[PDB]
Parts: C-alpha cells; structure tokens; sequence
C-alpha cells in the first residue's frame, strides 16, 4: 500500500535565500574549538553602532575648516545614506546593500583645536519642506537644532532624529527628485574666538533605534 | 433637534440638523508611531471652524454636478501659517455644510466627504454612496454634518502634496423652485480641522 | 444679444482684466453663465462652464465668479496669446431660446 | 480565516512563511450594518 | 419602515415586516479574503517587468474587487513561467540590483515557478488612488521587481488581503433592454 | 430648397454618458442655439427654430445627425457640436450654458 503523495507542480525548485538545508555527505568531522574567541560581532548593525566613522568633505578630509570668506554654513549634507558626504563611513558602507532603513543616525563632533580657541558651534536639521538649506545660522535656527560649546569637554554627539511619513524611508534615491527624501543637516558656526584655523572633526554613528531591512545585491 | 456644535472658541448651532455622521470611525488612531520618534506636539489653535464657499446650486443643474473641494484647501489664517511653516501634520475634518432652502422649493443635495478623489466618468456617480455622506434637501434639514478621521498611506503627509480628503456635493434632483420658494440657493460649507497634529518644524525664511 | 456684455474692453500683460455681463434676474440672477473663448482664425473654446467652474485644460488663470447680478470672468494676468473674443451663455426663464453675449474681444496694448 | 484549507501544520514557519506583522499599543462597516435601524418606525394593526 | 432617512442612517428592513420571516444567511463567499485568495493574470513585460497591483485589467474579479477599496493590504505568491533564471528584488531597489542574483532568485524547473514574495512597501497600507503627485501612482506602491531574460506570464494571488475604504464598482453597461441578456451555458441539445 | 443633414462622429465621451448639442454661429459673431438631445433620446429644440430640425441619434454608429428644413441667407454659418456635461438637461435654453 504506497502511500499515494500525488507530488505538486510549480515550486520544488531552489532559490537563492529559501531557507532549507540539504543532504550531507562527509561524516562527523570535530571542528577545532573555540571558545570565547575574541571580537565576536553578531549583529552588523551591533558594529556600526559602537564604533564612530568619519565622514568625506570637499577635498576628501574629515574636518570641518572654518570657511575661509564671509559664511557660517559650514557644511550642508543630506540624510538619505547614499549620500556624498556619507559615502565611505560604515554606516552607509553596509547600508548600500539594503532596501530601506529607520531609526536614528547618531553624528559625533569633536573639536580637534588649541586649547587657547573656543569656538560655539551649531548643528539643525532642516526637514524637507523648503528647496534649500538656509545659509543664515539664525534664519535656520527654527528647525529643531543644538548649540554646543567646545570647552574642556570635547566631543558632542547630536541624534539625527527621524521624522518621515513613511514608517521607512528608502536608502537610494531616486534620480526623479531634485530634494531628498529626507530634509538637510546644516553644521553652522556661529561663532569662533581666535579665527587661527581650527577644525572639527565629524563622524557618523547607528543609534539605539537604527534598524535596516529587506537585503539587496546592488553592484556597488 | 437642536445640534450646538463647537471647536475651539467658533461654534455652530443649526435647529435644522439632521444629525452628527461619522465616516470610517468615530475616533482617530494613534498618533505618536514610529515615524516622527514621538517628536509630534498637538497643536489646538487650529482647532476652528472656517467657512470656504461652495456653487451656487440652482434651479438648473442636473444630476450629477460635482463640486468638490480638496482638504486642506487654501487656508489664510492659523492654520494656513501652520502648514505653511510645519512639515508634516494630520488631522480630521469635522465637516458641515449648509444649504438654506425655503422649504417650498423641492431638491436634495448629497455631500460626501470622498477619500483620494479622482475623476468620476458619470457611472461611478450612480453608487458614489459608498463614501460618508448626509443628503441635504430644503425638505427637512437644510445641514448636513460630517465628520471623518486622518487616513492615508501615512501616518503624517505633506498637505503641499497629498491633500487625501476632497469634499463632493452631487445634486441629485435639481432645485425645483415653486411660486413661494428661492431662486437661488448657494451652500457654505464650514470645515474644521479636529484632532491636528504637527511635526518636522521646517526653517521659515 | 439679450446679454449686453462690454462691446469691447483693453487689457495688457501683467495686471489683472475682468469682464462683466449684464443681466437681470430674468436669466444672470437665478441661472449659471458660461464663457466662450474665440480666437480669429478659429472656432469656439469653453472657458467658464457652470459659471465658477473650469474644464480640462484651461490655465489656472481664468477665474469665473458669478457674484452678484453681473457675471465676471477674472483673469489672473492676461497674456499676449489670451486675447480672443469671449462670449455669455445663460439660461432665461423668460424665453425658451436662450441668451448669448455679443462678445469682448481683448486687446494687449 | 482566508482560503487555506490543509488542516495540518504549515511546514515553514510562520514567520518565513508569511509577513509577520505587529500592532501599536474595529471593522467599522460590520459595525455600521449591525447598528442598524430595523422594524417599523411607528404603530402597526 | 418611514425612516428619517435624509440623515443617511443605515437603515435595513426585513420581510418579517408583512408576515414573513428571514432565513439564515451563510455568506462565506462573499468574505474578502476568500474573494481575494484566487489567482490574477497580470499582463508580462519582456524586460525587469515589474510586479504590483493597479496593472490588472480593470474587469477581471480581482482587479475590479480591487479598485473597489482604495487602500487594500496584502501578501502576494506569484506564478512565473520565465525562461531563464528569474531574479527579484525588495521594493526600495536600484534597478541595477537585477543582475546580482545573490538577491531572491528562482532557477528554471520545468514549468511555471510559483514564489511567494511578502508585503514589502514601507507605506503603512498601499493605495488604489493618489491625488497630488508625491494618473499615476508613486514609484513607491511597487511590491518588487520580478526580472527574467524573458517573461511569458504572470500570474498573482493576494494572500490574507484586508481592503478599507470600499469605492464605486461600476457593473457592464446596459443599452434600451430588460436585462443585460447574456448567453449564459445551456447543456448540449 | 436645400435641406441639409451633417453629422460629426462621437470620439469618446458615449452620448449615454455625455449627451450632444448642436449650435450655429449666425454671419458675424452673432450665436443661436440650435437644439440639444438628451442621452436616453429625448431632446429639447430651439422654440424659435422648432418644427424645422429633427435631431437624432444612435447608440451604435457613435455619431449624431441633424435635418434642417432648408436653407436661406440667415441659415448659413458655422455649425459646432457640443459635449455638455449633465446628460439630460433639465430645461432646453439651460443645457446652452453647459
């Protein structure tokens, strides 16, 4: 009495990420034991949340040179991780290869300078509503933003935070729209004692709540 | 049957109302979600009441004239200074809309506040029902009062963008006016945004 | 030609030109105007529909308001190709046949 | 529930099998036809 | 009755209202789960065909029932017959992503291969209707990108779908008769 | 002695849906509403120009017909045909606006 399966048509055959297993071949092999190796990360996301990588500036440095004429926008940049400014830190280095993202985007500033110039600097992140960053720091000091001074405590680290009417916000973006997805962050410097050239340097960083999602193999 | 509505200090009291419809709830969902990371602040100064004309509906427009009005539409005032300098906001709309009959002159109005309007090719016209509605007519109750929450892809949108909510009025007899009733009957709608919302406070110039 | 409208009347690019029309409550008080647009070389175009509507693809300029006892077709800012002859379509209680206006024909000055 | 009709186990878990979804800590038109005005509205013979 | 009714309260009258009596009602036909677990031809592109809803013929059951909600959820299995490895994607993916096929991927075996592909879109619940660009839908609507070196057919099946804010239906139109008057199957002779 | 018949075929807009009119523009600027047909059939004429006309038309062939009684030095002028939204009209001098 065969047990009559009556096997099905149209699926059986494999794909690429199908979770499943299949038939073994060699025997019980004892690989050699390690035990409490060390440096053992687990989650991707676990790794660009602990350690801070810089980002790129106009002629590839990290720092942020005060400006050489009449300004205080130091830098502008976009949220959305294909970004140019963003482009060889971590964070955007493992998000390239998935779909969306959410969370938020921790930076780090810390003041690399003599100990003889202060300087008050400004961080405020613009959401996308207007076509360009203002490059007034007051004009622009509305949107939620912080202002830190740089004493003996050096390095401060502002929490992008997320706002978007998606739930998820897509990690490349479209070559239709002009704006981002995503609203600006505009660094000011609003003021600075001893104008003698000094720099800051700035790096990204995963937060608390960053999450990516739905893995994809783009040609990078 | 005295209905004394009321939002923010602005009230409305129409002896002739028919009746409170609510459309597609009676209550909102929740607001603090994952976008926005609990950045929202409820605003209540935009909570008021705002007239916005509508067409003269007259003794000869046959069935079918649809006069929409998309919501939000070109507010001056609180609100308009709101989604002017705020990014993404949400509310819903307590409608109301009046029509002053005579009570001689026969005619029933439908208004409906449609979800994502797009065009109707006259078809659609027939059972466009579907969508919360009150029926006007001079006969019995010369206002009719809607309200429906925020509901869209999002949980917060631009209003510059996506203006979900587009407020119909179909005339489905025409305006009969008889020896004593009006020749013309024009219907003022008052909106008013409920339960609104703000977040992405964008820099104003 | 019960309809008078304004035989003709000048504009130039920029500012904004209204056209009144002149009726009574026979026909303009209790029923909806039109407005026809006719260019020299070319037949009639529906500017106005219903009065305060407006049909597929007309620029947002032409603004129809039908307040009060003279219909006016506003214009936000009359350009060099809009200038045409504009004419009035309303219905009389009084007469079956119903009214149409002489015409307006523009000028850009 | 919806079509599926094999009564027994679906061998993928849950989780692969379908999207697994999650809640913020209803049907509205079930609601609207059952409060419903039925019967007559007045006195009857 | 003599309802109100100018209030468009929902009012539903019985034949118990003159001496009759209602019987049972067993309407697990018309259940919206049920109506849209069945299959869909969608029309096939040759190249990186993209699969979503809203591409339906607007008569057919599902894509009819479909445009009948304006914001409809739900999970798809697909039913390609492609003749060459068929690769997909997430629905946030360059369209350059085809070509890895280290992403989702399905090799050719025998017949039409039948995949299913979860609800992926980042909006909270998709659309059959936007108005104001942000007609056409967003590019956001998508659920992924299905794309073999050539396509013959496509079928989609919506599972566990939930509709919301149902929409007009629009049935055949009829012309100076009684009834519509379709030949309907008649056995043989 | 001429009687005239001309018909423009429909292109989209199905006289069920949308019905048809026509109207004349009279030597010069001056207009006349000719008559108009409501979607079902019935139709509404010109009081002053009754009795001469007859308007008809067919769901099939998608096109619409008009059969003056003759033809004289007022009768020539431009002739235009109309897709008024609000199928029936409610009056016959009202679908003019329309």
């Amino acid at each position: 009495g065969i047990v009559p399966v009556a096997c099905s048509a149209g699926y059986g055959g494999l794909v690429t990420t199908d979770p499943k297993t299949a038939d073994p071949i060699y025997g019980m092999v004892y690989n050699p034991p390690r035990t409490n190796y060390p440096g053992r990360f687990t989650n991707l996301l676990d790794v660009a949340e602990a350690c801070p990588t810089f980002l790129c500036f106009d002629d590839g440095k990290p720092y942020v040179v005060t400006r050489a004429d009449g300004q205080r926008l130091l830098a502008k940049f976009d949220v959305s991780l294909a970004a140019k400014h963003m482009s060889n830190t971590y964070l955007s280095g493992i998000a390239q290869y998935y779909a969306q993202y959410s969370g938020t985007i921790n930076l780090h500033f810390m003041f690399t300078g003599p100990t003889d110039s202060k300087a008050r600097y400004m961080v405020a992140y613009v959401p996308p509503g207007m076509e360009t960053p203002p490059d007034t720091p007051e004009e622009a000091a509305h949107c939620i933003h912080a202002e830190w001074d740089t004493g003996l405590n050096s390095k401060f680290t502002f929490s992008i935070p997320y706002v978007s009417a998606a739930d998820y916000a897509y990690t490349a973006s479209d070559v239709a729209e002009t704006t981002n997805v995503q609203g600006w962050v505009c660094i000011y410097q609003i003021t600075h004692g001893k104008a003698e050239d000094d720099t800051l340097v700035v790096s990204l960083s995963a937060g608390k709540d960053f999450e990516l999602r739905l893995p994809i193999d783009p040609r990078s | 049957r005295i209905l004394t509505t009321r939002n923010g200090h602005t009230t409305s009291t129409t002896q002739s109302s028919v009746g409170v419809t609510y459309g597609y709830s009676t209550g909102e969902d929740h607001v603090s979600g994952p976008n926005t990371s609990g950045l929202e602040t409820r605003v209540t100064q935009a909570e008021r009441f705002f007239k916005k004309h509508l067409f003269d509906w007259t003794t000869d427009k046959a069935f079918g004239h649809l006069e929409k009005l998309e919501l939000p539409t070109d507010h001056k005032g609180v609100y308009g200074h709101l989604v002017d300098s705020f990014a993404y906001m949400r509310n819903g709309w307590d409608v109301e809309v009046s029509a002053v009959g005579n009570q001689f002159n026969g005619g029933c109005l439908l208004v409906a506040m449609v979800p994502e309007y797009k065009d109707f090719t006259l078809r659609e016209k027939y059972q466009l029902t579907l969508f919360p509605h009150q029926f006007i007519s001079p006969r019995t109750n010369m206002t009719a009062h809607i309200t429906v929450p925020y509901l869209g892809v999002n949980r917060y949108d631009q209003y510059k963008k996506h203006k979900p909510w587009t407020l119909v009025v179909m005339v489905l007899s025409p305006l009969t006016v008889n020896n004593s009733g009006a020749g013309q009957i024009k219907v003022y709608a008052n909106i008013a945004p409920t339960y609104v919302h703000v977040a992405g406070e964008l820099p104003s110039k | 030609a019960v309809l008078t409208q304004p035989s003709s009347v000048s504009g130039s690019l920029g500012q904004r030109v209204s056209i009144t029309c002149s009726g009574s409550s026979n026909n303009i008080g209790r029923y909806d105007v039109g407005w026809y647009q006719q260019i020299p070389g070319s037949g009639l175009r529906t500017i106005i529909y219903a009065s305060k509507n407006r049909p597929s693809g007309v620029p947002d300029r032409f603004s129809g308001s039908r307040s009060g006892n003279t219909a006016t077709l506003t214009i936000s800012s009359l350009q060099a190709e809009d200038e045409a002859d504009y004419f009035c379509a309303t219905g009389d209680y009084s007469s079956s046949t119903s009214v149409f206006g002489s015409g307006t024909t523009l000028t850009v000055l | 529930s919806g079509n599926t009709g094999s009564i027994i186990n679906n061998y993928y878990m849950q989780q692969y099998q379908n999207s697994m979804d999650t809640q913020l800590g209803n049907d509205w038109f079930s609601k609207l036809a059952s409060s419903a005005f039925t019967g007559l509205f007045g006195a009857l013979l | 009755t003599t309802t109100t009714g100018e209030s468009a309260d929902p009012v539903t009258t019985t034949v118990e209202n003159y001496g009759g009596e209602t019987q049972v009602q067993r309407r697990q036909h018309t259940n919206v789960g049920f109506i849209m677990d069945r299959f869909v031809k969608i029309p096939s592109q040759s190249p990186t065909h993209v699969i979503d809803l809203m591409q339906t013929h607007q008569h057919g059951l599902v894509g009819a029932l479909l445009r009948a909600a304006t914001y409809y959820f739900s999970d798809l299995e697909i039913v390609v017959r492609h003749d060459d490895n068929l690769t997909w994607v997430p629905n946030g993916a360059p369209e350059t992503a085809l070509h890895n096929t280290s992403n989702p991927t399905a090799y050719r075996k025998g017949p039409f291969t039948r995949l299913a592909l979860p609800y992926t879109a980042p909006h909270r619940v998709l659309a059959t209707v936007y108005n104001g660009t942000t007609a056409q839908l967003p590019a956001s609507f998508n659920f992924g990108a299905i794309r073999a070196t050539v396509i013959h057919e496509l079928l989609v099946r919506m599972k566990r779908a939930e509709l919301y804010c149902p929409r007009p239906l629009l049935a055949v139109e009829v012309t100076s008769q009684d009834r519509h008057k379709q030949r309907i199957i008649a056995p043989a002779k | 002695s001429q009687t005239l018949s001309l018909t423009c075929t429909v292109s989209g807009f199905s006289l069920s849906d949308y019905a048809v009119g026509w109207v004349r523009q009279a030597p010069g600027k001056a207009l006349e509403f000719l008559g108009s047909i409501s979607t079902g059939g019935n139709t509404g004429y010109n009081p002053a120009l009754k009795s001469r006309l007859s308007i008809t038309k067919d769901n099939s062939k998608n096109q619409v017909s008009l059969s003056l009684s003759s033809v004289t030095t007022e009768d020539t002028a431009t002739y235009y045909c109309t897709k008024s939204i609000h199928s029936y009209s409610v009056f016959e001098y009202t679908y003019m606006q329309y």
